[PDB]
Order: structure tokens, then C-alpha cells, then sequence
């Protein structure tokens, strides 16, 4: 909606206060297609527009639109750091590392160009995502997979590398879980959800149900853990997992709802109910 | 492919099959030339194929290949069948242009194609090439007549 | 063999016209040490460099045979013996060299004084070593010495240009290196300002304004330096035109005006109303130039047309007759034109009257004409002067062509097609790019059925050795691109030319099939006329070996039909499988055999044996590891393109024989160069293929590590 503001500011100068906004708008807001128009109101010079020239290769199929920014970025970034850039030196490791992850990244959606079809290039790409997992696990996640899980695909490509990653956002702060679960309780596929269509993921369901104390709900969860321990636990691939997160939510569930009562007589009946929870 | 091929049968129900396979509308692999929808079908010529293509594929901007020239010049390139009524039940914008700046008018007035300005009067000198060539200058360059003459009857 | 045996084979001559026994046995005896002036152990070339190099001071050659050995001794001691630019190429560059240099037989001041021109090595110790030892000679040299020594002027004038490409690019390698770049200007100038070499002399003040502007100063150096611009423009006044030969004294003020120097707007206007009389008073081969070079950037629009009209006021009144060394001088390029060129270089086409190149456009079918006794076309000016543009539409621009299409054809010539191929791309209209590609020359024309085998269908007029009509007729056939014509007229007009056109004999005209036919064609989708026909055609590529060279041609067919390839390789098989034991016979060329193919052969996949008659040459390797010293020049290359094809192989570990081949390729990993690592990426391309490197996590990690 600023995009009219956005432009309302520019004019030279403004158009480097267009950058942090839609450089994230351009890739961020869903669609590409705002770096039509950005790439040439705001840099074709910066490191940055020289990185970013490259996705329309992504988007097409001309190579060149990726090519010199290839060798472009693996000068734009030996560069930005020689002197001091180490691994717990605190300055690399994480804004350097996201410009060098621009570099060892050009070979990489070129694979799911290169590599066709049906071969190791799910288990590699998979590997590619368990191998991205490394050097460790964190935020900013998303400046880099909001453009690298443009992969040929989105949470239905792997919903468990995400809510896991929503697991980062449920764990961090809800701006980092609830918009995230405006478009990841949307999963991407799946009717205020169906009490089925969600049986699509019980795990999508664990990333609304712990989300559901965040909204506060004890007992529509409590109704889901109930929907989890009379309809799941009839439905005696996702069937192994279930025990792992199914009695976990006959605790941390019933965990805070058995807060007034915890003591001798209050766990009686909800001494199973515990007994599954562990035994 | 395994889907730019029946672009090359265009068949119209071979590619309503290559929708159960729905690959991306406007091939997906655009060919490096974009030879897409139909700047592939428009480049080899295939209405039947440029009517259930709007249909599928009507996508967002198309583009530049990289040719220069989007499909509404490839489509005189094999003159596609109602491309006249086709690129108007489309808005195909108008301008639009090959290498040059010269909108493919000031392209087939180098052919003076008389056709190609008999569906292009059709459309309604004001196109101008690399150096400022009125279509009138790219058809007196050529003395292109057929068109220069249909640029007269224009003025 | 004790490289000296193919050192003294270049030393001393060994016949009327070596130098080409001197660029196979300096480029069979220096790419054969591999090493640098790192080898010293060097002195077994170096001094049979030293001894080269003295049998390069005495003889040279009386045809620089011991000069194109001495510029292939000392471009074998400059760059390839890499610790060269103050040490023994100082030392015995000017104990070569200067020593060969007081005197010069032929052109040793282009041979071995401008070799001391490319060494580019310290421009100042190049300023008291090759300026101070080389304005001791330009200055006993600028005059001659010993009248023989009579080469000294030569010896001025091409070491005077040549330490001026040491005040060019050493003394550029410092825009500041003050030559006296004024004073010694007045000498240089007044000292082959004579009738010498007047046109060597030139170059050195075409570097030192050149040299001057590089030391941009263009407003108080090169106006200390006009009046020695305004000595040079008066040395008409100052020396007539008589007395000392003043032709190309009147060529380089007037050549660095039109440069710069603050002066040619302020000369145009005072030493063109100088010349504007020389080049029209005597007639001059140097007064056609001393003209020719101030108006070619004096063109600016400022520079009245009192520019454009007296090389106007040349070509019509000074008969056309004036290219005079006599009244009729071989029909050519008029010598004006050979001014205004640079001039029409420098002005659109349809804006002067286009009746200022149709005074021209009379005098080209006059002279279309004219050579007929002569040449029998010359028409290469009239493409510089074609440059200009097209204009008018085609109104002049659909006749300025019907003509010069009648040029280049009728007696014998062609070489005009080199020049008539870029405007046949910038028109709009491409109309005779089409007309002249159904001329083809001789009896091969468009429609054909029966009757293509004759090819001795020739034009008469000035008949022919049909050696000339074999590179003159193949010039049409080699500018193509592959446009247009049919598979019955190119491919069969040309699979009936082609086959004999290549042998005989060398592959003139193969330059253009196997080029322009998966260029032209496949698809070609069923011709059974065109599949075993382009196999017949594929089995000329057996004996590619017509000449062993000219295999790299296929080799080049090989790094060429790596498209064309499966489609016409499935009812090969048998003759590909033979075509293939050629990939594992030859490519013989590149030290031995299967590289230049080496990935267009692992496509033929879905087929044989390919994984098994590779898996054989594999082992076959291995067991050469080369290093098993059993490669002694070359296996290391075959192993290692070996190994770079199994890169490319991308199959099978036959994993007992992938481990194996790795329990050498980690042996390898120690002793030479850049060899055994190129060896391990070429396997890990097919990572240990497994999800991981069983156990080679470590054994890679020492070799890492």
C-alpha cells in the first residue's frame, strides 16, 4: 500500500530509504514481480541490486538473467569481510555469513534447473535442506529461506522443516508465530478446520493446538485432545509418530489445565487419563 | 518435452492433456529463445491451438524472449491464425516493440507485408526504429510500397 | 636426445630461409625443458642463448633467419624463460643485441633493436641501459656512422620505434618518462629529416603527440613543442621541397594535430590553406598524406567544407589518373578517397550531397571498367568509402549495389564478398544478401534433380588455375551463415561438392559443411535418400587421417555433431562400436588419443558392452598410476583425459576396481604438480556413488588436511 507512498517519497537519496521496506517486498511481498519496476526505483548499481538481478533466471530459464553473479558475488563478498573475516568471532558468522550464503547458493535452485527428474534429487535437495542443516540451527531463518525455499515449491514440499522453523517463530517472538500461522495454519493445501480435509497433519495440528495456549485455549484443545483421545486414538506411514507428539499431550496438554488441582486428591482421575501421559 | 512438444501437434487435445499433467502455462520451460505459450503453438502458428491456450492460460506481464520481440513479433513470424482478433482479446499491449524501440510495424514494413497493413490498419508515420525511423522514413527504407502507399493511405 | 643437438638445428644459418627450422626443432627445444629461467641448469637453451646467440652478432642472416631465431632466443627468454627482467636479459639483451647494432644487415633495428622494443621489462635502469645507452648510437644514429653501418638509418629511426615502445609502454608504465619530450624534438625531426628512413622517423614523434599525452601535458608541452608543430610546418617556408626531402616531415604535425596537441583547431585555417597547395602543387605519393593526415580529425563540423572541397577540387581536376608515381599506375584505390574516408568516416548516410559519392559512383563503373586490364577488380577503398550508408531508402541506395554485384564475378577475383559482408547485414532491406549468396559462382545454382558431377562447369574471361577457382569460388560457399538452401541443390549439389571439394584435398571448403549442415540441418527429421547417407558422410571421419593434422578438423568434427550424435548413431551401431574403436585408434593430433570426444562419447548410453569396452581401458591404466615409472612422456595426460572422461563417464564405481583405482589416485596425491588432483574431484564426481565416502571421511580428511 506504501508502494504509491513507497514511490510518493522518491527522488536519488529516498531511493536507498527504498531498500531494507521492498529490497524482504521486491522477493517479500509472496510475489517477484514489486524487482520489475524495483530493481532498476531504487540499485542496476549494488551487491545487494547484483544478487538479486540473478532470481529472474529463477522465476525463467535464461541463465544470464544468474551467469557474471556467480563469479559478481563470489568476488560483491572474498571482499566485504578479508580482515578478521572466525567461527565464534562474533561479527562473522551473521550477517558476512548471509552475504557468503548469496555465494555458495548459485549452484544449489540451479539443481532442481540442472538435474531432472525422476533420481537421488529429492534425497540430495532432502540433503541439500539436511546437509542446509549443518553449521547449527536458527533465526533468519526465514532473510534467507524467504527466497531459498523458493525452490520449485513451498510448508508442502519438506511442513515439518517449517512448523519446525514455526517452532522457531511458536518459540521465538507471535512477530517472528502468528502471521506465520495466518498462512502456515493456512498449511498451504487445507472448515473451521474440518474434524478430518488438517487429519492431513496432527503434527499442522500441534503447531495450532501448542499455538492453541498462546490463544489462552485450554478447552477447545483440551475438545482437540479429546478429538486426539476418541476419534486419533481410533484412527487403533505420520501412524508411528502419533506415540511421540500422543500421551506427550496427555502432559505437555494437560499440563497447565491440571493447574488449580496438581495435589493428593485435585490428579485422581487424571491419574489417567498420567498413566499413559507415561507408563 | 515430457511438455513443449505438442506445441511444436498443436494438439490444442493433447496439450487438454499434457491437463492432468497443470507443467506451467506460459512451457514452462520458457524454450532459451521464449518460445513460451505461444511465442512458441504464434511462432509456429497454431489459432487452434495462440483459442484453448487464452482459455487453460490467459498470464499476467508476459516478455522480451530473448528475442525482443514479445509474441504479439514471432507471431508474423508465422503469421498466427487470428492474432488480429486474438492480441485484442488479450490487450496486446499495443507497444510493443522488436530490437529497435520501431514498434513491428516500422519489423513488417521493412516486409511490406500489404498483410501484416491490411489486420494491421485493422488495428489503428507516429511507429520509429534505432534512430528515430518513421515506419512512412524503416518503409520508403526498404520502398516497401505495398505498406508505404496502404503509412498515402494513413498520412 | 642432448635439446641441442634441436637448438643447433634456428645458433648458426642450417640454408637461403630458415625461421620456420626455428618455430617447430625456439618451439621444439623450450616447450621440451617445461622449464622457465627457473631450469642456470638452463645454461646446457641457454648457451647452445649465450653461444644461440653470437653465430643472431655475426651472421644474422641476410634474410633474419638468426633474427625471427633472435627476436621465437632471447620471445623464449622474455616470457615462457619466465626472473627475466633484470638479470640475464639485461645483461645478454644488450650483449646481444646491442653489441648484433652501432651495425644492421636487414632490419635488425625491427628484429632485435625492436624486439629492444617488446621486452617491456624497469623503465629507467630501459630513461641508462638498453635511454641512455640507446640516445648514444638515436644521437650517433639520427645522422650513419660507417658508410654495412650506411644499417644504422635503418638502425635510427625502428630503435629511434622501438627506449619510442619502451616512451610508449615503459617510459605509459610511467605517463611522466621525462624523453626530452620537447628539445631533442626541433632532432629526431631535423638530424632522418633527409631522405632516410622519411618515413620511420615519424613513429618516434608519433611517440614522442602520442607519448607526450599519455606525460594531458597537451597545453603548455605540446606548445613548448609547436614550433618545433607550427621547423616541421614551416620546414616547407624554413629546407623548399627540394633540398631536404620534405614529403614525411610536412606527416607527423600532418598525423600528433589531428591528435593532440592545442592545435588543429587553430591550424585548419594555417597549414591547410600549408598543404591545401602541397597536396594540389608537385604532386606527392608523402603531400597525397602530408594532406591525406590533418583533415581526418580535423573532422569536427568547424573544421568551413574550403575540408571537403579541395579533396573534391583532387579527384575531379587532378586527373584520376594520380595514383601519379606516373599518369596509367595499376587501376585501384584512387589515392582521394585515400585522404576522404576517414573524413563521409563521420557523417551519416542520407543528410554533403549523396552526388559527393556519385562524382565517385562514375569514375566505380568507370572503374568497374578500368582494372579489367589490371587486377581483372580492386573496386578496397570503395567498401572504405562504403562505410560512410545505407540512404535515400533505396532510391539510389535499389542501384548503388545491380552493378558492384557485376564486379566481383566475371574475369578472375574475389577476396570483396571479405570486405561487400557487414552492410549486407545493416540494411533493412536484406533484398541481395539472399542475390548474390543464387550466384554461387560456377554451374552450382538453385533447382536441381539429376546432373549437379561436372564442378568443372568454369567461367573463362582470364579463363584459370582452378587452385586460386578452389580457395577463389569457396571464399561464396565460406562467408555463410546457414540461411536458406535446399538438402537435393546445399546439403546433394554439395554432399556432390563437398566430398571432393574437401579431398582434394584439405578440409578450403569442409571448413563449411560439417559447419553449415548442422548449421543448415537435422532435423532433417525421414530422408532414407539422409540417415545411412550422413552415417557414407560421417563412415570422410574414418580416415580424418587424409592428413594427421587436419584430424584436429575431426577433432574440432568432434568438438563441433555433439548434437545432429543419437539420432543418427542407433542404426549406426556396428559402424560405432567402429567409429568409436577410432575414440579408444586414435584422435591421433592432445598428447595421444580419446579426449577431444571424451564426453561425446558417454552419450551413446542405452546401448552396449561403452559400460565394458570403458571398463577394460579403465584397468588396460591403474597399472601404467603414471608415475607404476613405467608414462615416460606423455601415459600421465592418456591418466589422468583418462579419468577426465570418467568425470564425464558419470556410471559405475566395479566398487572391490572404484576403492582400487582410489588406492593408487591416494599414493598419487604426493610427488609433481598441479597432476594427481585433477585425478581425485575427476571420481568424486561419481561422491564414494553411495550417502557418504565409506571410511574415504578420513584418509579425504589427511589428504586435506
Amino acid at each position: 500500500k506504501l508502494a504509491s507512498e513507497k514511490w510518493g517519497t522518491a527522488k536519488p537519496e529516498v531511493k536507498k530509504a527504498m531498500a531494507p521496506l521492498a529490497a524482504g517486498a521486491a522477493w517479500g511481498l509472496e510475489q517477484w514481480d514489486e524487482i520489475a519496476q524495483y530493481t532498476s526505483v531504487m540499485k542496476s548499481q549494488s551487491p545487494d541490486k547484483e544478487f538479486y538481478d540473478a532470481i529472474l533466471c529463477l522465476h525463467r530459464n535464461n541463465f544470464k538473467k544468474a551467469e557474471v553473479h556467480i563469479f559478481n558475488a563470489r568476488d560483491l563478498l572474498v571482499t566485504e569481510l578479508s580482515a578478521l573475516v572466525n567461527e565464534s568471532y562474533n561479527r562473522a558468522y551473521n550477517v558476512v555469513v548471509r552475504a557468503q550464503i548469496i555465494a555458495e547458493l548459485e549452484e544449489i535452485i540451479k539443481y532442481k534447473k540442472l538435474p531432472q527428474n525422476s533420481d537421488k534429487r529429492l534425497t540430495m535437495r532432502e540433503t541439500w535442506n539436511t546437509r542446509l542443516l549443518g553449521c547449527q540451527k536458527n533465526i533468519d531463518v526465514w532473510q534467507r529461506i524467504l527466497r531459498v525455499r523458493s525452490l520449485v515449491i513451498k510448508p508442502k514440499e519438506d511442513a515439518q522443516v517449517r512448523i519446525k522453523f514455526a517452532n522457531l517463530c511458536r518459540k521465538s517472538g507471535r512477530m517472528a508465530l502468528a502471521k506465520k500461522v495466518l498462512n502456515t495454519l493456512l498449511e498451504e493445501t487445507d472448515d473451521p478446520d474440518h474434524p478430518n480435509t488438517a487429519k492431513a497433519s496432527p503434527p499442522v495440528v500441534y503447531a495450532q493446538l501448542k499455538y492453541l495456549w498462546a490463544t489462552g485455549l485450554q478447552d477447545e484443545a483440551l475438545k482437540q485432545l479429546i478429538n486426539f483421545t476418541s476419534r486419533m486414538a481410533h484412527d487403533l506411514v505420520e501412524d508411528y509418530t502419533k506415540l511421540l507428539a500422543r500421551c506427550f499431550l496427555k502432559q505437555g496438554e494437560w499440563r497447565v489445565c491440571l493447574q488449580p488441582k496438581w495435589r493428593l486428591s485435585n490428579p485422581d482421575s487424571i491419574l489417567g487419563s498420567y498413566l499413559l501421559a507415561t507408563h | 518435452s515430457s511438455l513443449h512438444y505438442a506445441s511444436y501437434h498443436g494438439r490444442y487435445l493433447i496439450c487438454v492433456y499434457l491437463i492432468q499433467l497443470g507443467h506451467d502455462k506460459h512451457e514452462l520451460i520458457k524454450t532459451f529463445k521464449g518460445n513460451t505459450c505461444v511465442h512458441l503453438a504464434l511462432m509456429k502458428g497454431h489459432e487452434q491451438t495462440l483459442h484453448l491456450l487464452l482459455q487453460q492460460f490467459p498470464r499476467f506481464i508476459n516478455h522480451r524472449g530473448e528475442n525482443g520481440r514479445a509474441p504479439i513479433h514471432i507471431a508474423c513470424m508465422n503469421d498466427y491464425y487470428q492474432c488480429l482478433s486474438l492480441l485484442i482479446g488479450v490487450g496486446a499491449d499495443l507497444w510493443v516493440m522488436d530490437t529497435n524501440g520501431d514498434t513491428p510495424l516500422h519489423v513488417c514494413l521493412e516486409y511490406g507485408s500489404i498483410s501484416c497493413m491490411k489486420m494491421l490498419l485493422n488495428e489503428g508515420d507516429n511507429v520509429r526504429d534505432k534512430g528515430n525511423w518513421k515506419p512512412i522514413d524503416v518503409a520508403q527504407t526498404f520502398e516497401v510500397g505495398n505498406i508505404y502507399s496502404k503509412v498515402l493511405k494513413e498520412v | 636426445t642432448t635439446f641441442s643437438t634441436l637448438n643447433l638445428i634456428f645458433d648458426k644459418l642450417k640454408s637461403d630461409v630458415p625461421q620456420e627450422r626455428a618455430s617447430g626443432a625456439n618451439e621444439l627445444s623450450t616447450t621440451l625443458t617445461s622449464l622457465a629461467r627457473e631450469v642456470s641448469a638452463e645454461q646446457f637453451q641457454r648457451f647452445s642463448n649465450s653461444l644461440n646467440n653470437k653465430i643472431f652478432e655475426l651472421i644474422h642472416g641476410f634474410t633474419s633467419s638468426e633474427k625471427i631465431g633472435g627476436i621465437l632466443a632471447v620471445d623464449t627468454l622474455i616470457s615462457f624463460y619466465l626472473s627475466t627482467e633484470e638479470l640475464p636479459n639485461q645483461t645478454s639483451r644488450l650483449a646481444n643485441y646491442l653489441r648484433v647494432l652501432i651495425p644492421s644487415s636487414d632490419i635488425e633495428v625491427m628484429r632485435l633493436a625492436a624486439n629492444t622494443l617488446g621486452r617491456l621489462t624497469v623503465p629507467g635502469g630501459t630513461l641508462t641501459s638498453d635511454f641512455v645507452e640507446f640516445e648514444v648510437r638515436t644521437c650517433i644514429d639520427w645522422l650513419t656512422l660507417t658508410a654495412d653501418n650506411n644499417s644504422s638509418s635503418s638502425k635510427l629511426e625502428y630503435r629511434r620505434h622501438a627506449a619510442l615502445l619502451i616512451i610508449k609502454a615503459l617510459a605509459d608504465n610511467s605517463p611522466y618518462l621525462l624523453y626530452p619530450y620537447v628539445n631533442s624534438i626541433l632532432d629526431n625531426i631535423w638530424v632522418p629529416l633527409r631522405d632516410a628512413k622519411l618515413i620511420i622517423r615519424l613513429d618516434a614523434a608519433v611517440a614522442l603527440g602520442k607519448c607526450l599525452t599519455i606525460i594531458q601535458d597537451r597545453d603548455p608541452a605540446l606548445g613548448k613543442q609547436w614550433f618545433q608543430r607550427l621547423f616541421q610546418g614551416c620546414t616547407h617556408g624554413l629546407s623548399l621541397n627540394t633540398n631536404d626531402s620534405v614529403h614525411a616531415t610536412l606527416l607527423v604535425f600532418r598525423e600528433l594535430l589531428s591528435l593532440k596537441a592545442p592545435y588543429l583547431r587553430d591550424k585548419y585555417d594555417d597549414i591547410y590553406k600549408s598543404t591545401m597547395k602541397y597536396k594540389e602543387y608537385k604532386f606527392d605519393v608523402i603531400r597525397r598524406e602530408v594532406y591525406a593526415i590533418l583533415p581526418l580529425l580535423a573532422a569536427f563540423d568547424p573544421a568551413i567544407f574550403t575540408k571537403k572541397y579541395l579533396d573534391r577540387i583532387m579527384v575531379h581536376y587532378l586527373r584520376y589518373l594520380k595514383n601519379i608515381d606516373m599518369n596509367a599506375a595499376n587501376n585501384s584505390d584512387k589515392p582521394f578517397i585515400l585522404v576522404s574516408i576517414g573524413d563521409i568516416a563521420f557523417e551519416v548516410g542520407s543528410s554533403i550531397s549523396p552526388y559527393m559519392t556519385l562524382i565517385l559512383d562514375n569514375i566505380r563503373e568507370g572503374l568497374r571498367t578500368k582494372f579489367k586490364v589490371r587486377k581483372q577488380f580492386e573496386k578496397d577503398l570503395f567498401y572504405c568509402i562504403g562505410k560512410l550508408a545505407c540512404a535515400l531508402g533505396p532510391a539510389f541506395a535499389k542501384h548503388l549495389n545491380k552493378d558492384l554485384l557485376n564486379l566481383m564475378l566475371n574475369c578472375p577475383m574475389s577476396d570483396h564478398m571479405q570486405e561487400t559482408l557487414m552492410i549486407l547485414n545493416e540494411k533493412i532491406p536484406s533484398l541481395e544478401s539472399t542475390v548474390n549468396s543464387r550466384i554461387l559462382n560456377l554451374l552450382s545454382i538453385s533447382l536441381s534433380g539429376e546432373k549437379f558431377i561436372q564442378s568443372n562447369q568454369y567461367d573463362f574471361n582470364n579463363q584459370f588455375s582452378i587452385e586460386k577457382a578452389r580457395k577463389s569460388r569457396n571464399q561464396s560457399f565460406m562467408k555463410k551463415t546457414g540461411e536458406s538452401n535446399d538438402d537435393i541443390t546445399d546439403a546433394q549439389i554439395l554432399i556432390q561438392c563437398f566430398k571432393m571439394l574437401q579431398l582434394i584435398h584439405h578440409q578450403y571448403s569442409l571448413t563449411e559443411f560439417v559447419r553449415l549442415i548442422t548449421i543448415s540441418y537435422i532435423e532433417h527429421e525421414d530422408s532414407s535418400v539422409r540417415k545411412l547417407a550422413a552415417l557414407t558422410s560421417c563412415d570422410l571421419f574414418i580416415k580424418d587421417d587424409i592428413c594427421k593434422q587436419t584430424s584436429v578438423h575431426a577433432l574440432h568434427s568432434v568438438s563441433e555433431v555433439l548434437s545432429k550424435l543419437l539420432m543418427i548413431a542407433i542404426t549406426d551401431p556396428v559402424a560405432e562400436i567402429r567409429l568409436e574403436i577410432l575414440q579408444h585408434l586414435g584422435s591421433n593430433f592432445d598428447p595421444q588419443l580419446a579426449q577431444p570426444d571424451n564426453l561425446r562419447l558417454l552419450f551413446m548410453a542405452l546401448n552396449d558392452e561403452i559400460f565394458g569396452i570403458q571398463l577394460e581401458a579403465i584397468k588396460i591404466i591403474g597399472r601404467l598410476s603414471s608415475v607404476n615409472p613405467a608414462y615416460v612422456v606423455p601415459s600421465l595426460r592418456k591418466t589422468l583425459l583418462e579419468l577426465l572422461t570418467q568425470l564425464k563417464f558419470s556410471n559405475m564405481p566395479k566398487k572391490k576396481e572404484e576403492s582400487a583405482t582410489l588406492l593408487c589416485t591416494l599414493i598419487n596425491s604426493s610427488d609433481e604438480v598441479a597432476k594427481p588432483y585433477i585425478d581425485p574431484i575427476l571420481d568424486v564426481i561419481l561422491p564414494k556413488c553411495q550417502d557418504a565416502s565409506s571410511a574415504v571421511a578420513s584418509t579425504a580428511l589427511k589428504v586435506l588436511g
